[PDB]
């Protein structure tokens, strides 16, 4: 929903303030923009509150409005426009499965159902332990590595039902699995052998025209 | 000369504040910002 | 010397630079249809009802926002322009609720009237409609936001005229909603004017609700006495009873606004 | 020349595309980056704009405007406002992941491009807008920028050239529409990512209200190489007015989905077979290809037999090069469902600002969802065509066109499939 209703857990009196170290980070954010245009810092600072707090209560939105001297409504507009802001609490690991056509064509559905069975939840829900939250997202910009998921800040790619269940098993154990493809390649090169960039790259000055 | 290993592994150790810590680090390298002349459009 | 020559359906007109296409049409008595554009608010360009063909240009332009160029011929009645208006009106009405009998705007509704003059006469929308929850913004302005067409006039008026940044849009796409997000009352001495500028029945007067229809009201042009400004008003009456108070446009006094006490 | 493709590694620009060599400054310099940057800067903006002009480079962000002419809009006297370069790294087009490889594996190409391109425009700084999901890539870019600052390659007196230049990185927060140039500018300013009407154009009133040029990551990252090796060297690739090398993404029903650099105007068939290992199940198993990302209309196998991958060739095939993201669908695909999911994507991504896309795309999505099940009548096909034409060319920004076009491609080339599905539903009910 894109309207707010005060609750005991989410209301203007809910405690939130940036830590002393995050205030230092805020100063560097605000210094990135011309003077007289502090409102440009709304997105990075709002994201900073989420990284500290995990999600965005209304009191966190109010604090950002105060620090940057912007009307709170303009901050509410940003919080509700960009989908990476969590206006409700999310589990420790926010699993985000891409289901757009390129990933769908390479069986993102088998990934989605594998997660649902293993965690016993439905898309949109949080586990009772509050460790995992599962949602579908649009193209995450790793289409040649489909099917893939993002968990918090990391991408996990070239997934199969076995691979994702192994990633979730590692997460449940406190281990932090390595990101990237799980199929054998390292990034976006074709499997079965490079079809380009096999020879060593040229060095400084190669092919440089005259006059420089 | 090797072409069989991935040489982009540093990001396996990045954390929540990696990006903003680097932004804080770069703060001392920037030129002074321009000024619109007022504190904000509402001033 | 400064003026440039443009053409409205072949008729020459001389306009100052910066004049928009829509303003150039006013000069020859042609009123382009609009929803989001209000001459006392900042230009928005979002409703797209003002799309108009420029002769020899393949793409229709938003007349309310496009500055007119020298030698342009604005075709206000071409087939391209008419089809553009029909298409936009079709989208505006796709999710609009079948509320006219119970909606106070009925009879003086810019959506109704521009649908009558510039839209098609039937529907080909076969789906279900959007329904949006209502917002309480005080005892003066009733909200039925399923009627809102997202023109953002109320947002611009509040920010620019009233100097209150409490109205905005939340969400995205078809779910974009106008409101305050939190539960907040829009109590400003000029708040009641958003009833007038809202083109639809999304924002309506609470005291006036359900009491009258526009065609049956007699209009008496009068003056406000609630202060010393002398705001020009219209007193709507019916069968010997004062029904409501409306602003009367006077550029040198109140423009087209009145205070909530006057209203 | 009359045949294109088979680009040699000596002529490839992004030589660390696969990240098998050091992506940091030392590896970049060993590969030719940051070489004679001072000389290029001291040549002057008009010389730099001349080389980009002669190179025939066109925008790699999807619209393909000539880059040299576009960048020359900033080559004008100052008026007291600062000038900015905004590098578009939002990379949100479904099927497109090329810009991701440049940022994380060749970051110093992009940083040097910002300086060289910024110098041509006379900008004081560059803002690189990178989508918020590319966290690890943004951090990589941030590390490279710090190395450039420490080495004195950017910042005060960049490359000892007497020209100051800052490179800022700002992350998005989840919005495909923030890849649109003016929506990107609005997002940097702290507002909802809603596009601006034009005029004014960004070269007159852009970010913070100042003269601005928005350029795609790949467009920027290739400019330093064009200056070093010459525009003529770049124009010797691809057909006339389709110059240069191009990064391709081949995904979907291929054997080895991959990113690769190849000559412009390479045949689509040759690209899929040489680099992606061919269509899954053989070329005979091909059904349709989306050649330039979800915003470009699909083309059937018959068209894919001989078409060339460049702006002009794909326009004559009733589509476009777009981002050159090739999405391949074999004959086991439910083509109507594939397209219906793209319309669902555009429904989730529309900013909602303007009426035809706010309401039209959601309307198209509802109709397509029924077309998937066959729960419609054939008369609704011509209705859906007309609706898509009421969106196209009537919206503020090109997202509305980007949603209309995929629907048009489906109806143009697969009307029998849509009708067959309605016939099947009717007998079953
Ligand atoms: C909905 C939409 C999304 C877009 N996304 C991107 C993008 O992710 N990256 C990009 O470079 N251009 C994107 N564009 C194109 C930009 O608006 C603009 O044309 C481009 O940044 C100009 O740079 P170029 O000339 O170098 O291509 C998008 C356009 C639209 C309408
Ligand atoms: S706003 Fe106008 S069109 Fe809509 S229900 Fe009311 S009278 Fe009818
Ligand atoms: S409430 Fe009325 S004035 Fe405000 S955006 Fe909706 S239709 Fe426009
Ligand atoms: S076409 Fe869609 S995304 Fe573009 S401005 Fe209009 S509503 Fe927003
Ligand atoms: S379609 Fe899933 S990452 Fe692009
Ligand atoms: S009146 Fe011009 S777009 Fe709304
Ligand atoms: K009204």
């Amino acid at each position: 929903l894109f309207v707010h209703r005060d609750t005991p857990e989410n209301n203007p009196e809910t405690p939130f303030d940036f830590t002393p170290e995050n205030y230092k980070r805020i100063e560097a954010i605000v210094k990135n923009y011309p003077e007289g245009h502090k409102a440009a810092a709304v997105l990075p600072v709002l994201d900073l509150a989420q990284r500290q707090n995990g999600w965005l209560p209304i009191s966190a939105m109010n604090k950002v409005a105060e620090i940057l001297q912007v009307p709170p409504m303009r901050v509410y507009e940003v919080a509700t426009f960009y989908t990476m802001y969590n206006r409700k609490p999310v589990g420790k690991y926010h699993i985000q499965v891409c289901t757009t056509t390129p990933c769908m064509l390479r069986n993102s559905d088998s990934i989605l159902e594998a997660i649902q069975k293993k965690l016993g939840i439905k898309v949109g829900e949080t586990t009772p332990d509050k460790l995992f939250t599962l949602i579908e997202v649009e193209c995450l910009g790793a289409c040649v590595n489909a099917p893939m998921v993002q968990i918090n800040d990391n991408y996990y790619e070239d997934l199969t039902p076995k691979d994702i269940e192994e990633i979730i098993d590692e997460l449940k154990a406190g281990k932090i699995p390595k990101p990237g493809p799980r199929s054998g390649r390292f990034s976006c090169e074709p499997a079965g052998g490079l079809t380009s960039l096999t020879e060593p790259p040229k060095g400084p000055g190669f092919g440089v025209q005259a006059g420089l | 000369f090797d072409n069989t290993t991935y040489k982009n592994l540093q990001h396996h150790d990045y954390s929540t504040y990696t990006f903003l810590d680097l932004n804080l680090d770069l703060s001392k390298f920037r030129m002074p910002q321009p000024s619109s002349g007022r504190e904000s459009p509402r001033h | 010397s400064n003026l440039i020559e443009v053409f409205v359906d072949g008729q020459s007109v001389m306009v100052e630079p910066g004049t928009t296409v829509l303003q150039a049409c006013e000069k020859v008595g042609m009123q382009i249809p609009r929803f989001c554009y209000h001459e006392r608010l900042s230009v928005a360009g979002n409703c797209r009802m003002c799309l108009v063909e420029i002769e020899k240009a393949p793409k229709v332009v938003a007349a309310c926002a496009m500055p007119v160029m020298k030698g342009w011929n604005i075709l206000t009645n071409s087939e391209k322009t008419k089809k553009a208006r029909e298409g936009v009106m079709e989208f505006l009405l796709a999710n609009h609720p079948l509320d006219c009998p119970i909606c106070d705007q009925g009879g003086e509704c810019d959506l109704q009237d521009q649908s009558m003059m510039f839209g098609s006469d039937r529907s080909r929308f076969l789906e279900g409609k959007r329904a949006v929850e209502d917002k309480n913004i005080g005892p003066l302005v009733k909200t039925i936001m399923t009627r809102c067409i997202q023109c953002t006039r109320c947002i611009r008026f509040a920010s620019e005229i009233a100097g209150v940044d409490d109205l905005g849009t939340t969400g995205r796409g078809n779910d974009m909603q106008v409101g305050t997000y939190i539960e907040k009352m829009f109590m400003s001495e000029l708040s009641g004017n958003i009833i007038d500028i809202c083109p639809v029945g999304a924002l309506t007067s609470k005291p006036y609700a359900f009491t009258a229809r526009p065609w049956e009201t007699r209009k008496t042009e009068s003056i406000d006495v609630m202060d010393a400004v002398g705001s020009n008003i219209v007193v709507s009456t019916r069968t010997g009873e004062v029904m409501r108070i409306l602003p009367r446009m006077h550029e040198d006094i109140n423009e087209e606004w009145i205070s909530d006490k006057t209203r | 020349k009359t045949s294109f493709g088979s680009l040699k590694d000596e002529d490839r620009i992004f030589t660390n595309l696969y990240g098998r060599h050091d992506w940091r400054l030392k590896g970049a310099q060993s590969r030719g980056d940051w070489y004679k940057t001072k000389e290029i800067l001291l040549k002057g903006p008009d010389w730099i704009l001349g080389e980009v002009k002669t190179s025939g480079l066109r925008g790699r962000g999807g619209a393909g405007f000539p880059t040299g002419l576009k960048w020359s809009f900033m080559n004008k006297p100052s008026d007291g406002r600062p000038k900015y370069l905004v590098v578009n790294a939002d990379e949100g087009e479904p099927g497109t992941c090329k810009d991701r490889e440049i940022i994380r594996h060749d970051p110093h190409k992009l940083v040097e491009g910002c300086l060289v391109g910024g110098r041509a425009m006379g900008a004081r700084a560059a803002y690189i807008y990178i989508r918020g999901e590319f966290y690890n890539e943004a951090s990589n870019l941030q590390v490279a920028i710090r190395e450039a600052y420490e080495a004195g390659l950017i910042g005060k007196n960049a490359c000892g050239s007497g020209y100051d230049f800052d490179v800022f990185v700002v992350r998005g927060a989840g919005a495909y529409i923030c890849g649109e140039e003016t929506a990107l500018i609005e997002s940097i300013e702290g507002k909802q990512g809603k596009p601006r009407l034009k005029p004014p154009f960004p070269a007159d009133v852009g970010v913070f209200g100042c003269p601005t040029t928005v350029a795609n990551v790949e467009t920027v990252a290739v400019s330093p190489t064009i200056c070093r090796r010459g525009g003529a060297w770049f124009a010797s690739f691809g057909r006339e007015r389709n110059s240069g090398t191009k990064l391709f993404n081949i995904s979907g029903h291929v054997n080895n989905p991959c990113t690769v650099e190849e000559e412009m105007s390479v045949p689509l068939k040759e690209l899929i077979e040489k680099h992606a290992g061919g269509v899954t199940g053989g070329w005979d198993n091909l059904l349709a290809v989306i050649p330039g990302g979800s915003s470009t209309p699909l083309i059937p196998k018959s068209v894919c037999e001989t078409v060339l991958m460049d702006f002009d060739a794909l326009i004559q095939a009733q589509t476009g090069l777009g981002t050159a993201a090739v999405i391949v669908m074999d004959r086991s695909t439910d083509i109507v469902k594939a397209i219906a999911r793209l319309i669902e994507f555009y429904k989730h991504e529309s900013c909602g600002q303007c009426t035809p896309c706010r309401e039209g795309v959601d309307w198209m999505n509802k109709v397509m969802a029924r077309f998937v099940r066959g729960d419609a009548r054939p008369a609704e096909i011509d209705s859906l065509w007309e609706i898509s034409k009421q969106i196209e060319g009537h919206t503020i920004c090109a997202l509305g066109d980007g949603a209309a076009w995929p629907v048009q491609g489906l109806i143009r080339h697969f009307r029998p499939e849509l009708e067959e599905r309605m016939q099947q539903f009717a007998q079953q009910h």
